[PDB]
């Protein structure tokens, strides 16, 4: 997965992560081999957050 | 370290610092939009020193 790097921080930053929710729902295949490091930027999101 | 810990260690300093700002934004009462414009210049600040 081509890195998009960014650090989550104002509520508005919500497209980064509704965008791999999108991503997900069209190439199940795709996103099946891909999951991997797509969860460690999502894994980021959990840490400022939650 | 996954998330380096010096950094970590800031982000309490933020957390709570910015808590005490708050109780002056209750006495002059200030309108949100101005109590707002502080609490969210601390996120650019703390995010930096990551």
């Amino acid at each position: 997965l081509k890195k998009i790097a960014e650090s989550f921080e104002d509520p508005s930053s919500i497209v980064v992560v509704l965008e791999f929710i999108l991503f997900a729902l069209f190439f199940p295949t795709e996103f099946n081999r891909i999951k991997g490091d797509i969860q460690n930027v999502l894994l980021l999101f959990f840490s400022r957050w939650y | 370290t996954v998330t380096n810990e010096f950094a970590s260690r800031f982000r309490t300093i933020v957390a709570t610092l910015a808590n005490v700002v708050n109780e002056r934004a209750v006495q002059d009462d200030m309108q949100k939009a101005t109590r707002s414009c502080t609490k969210q210049w601390l996120r650019h600040l703390e995010t930096q020193f990551d």
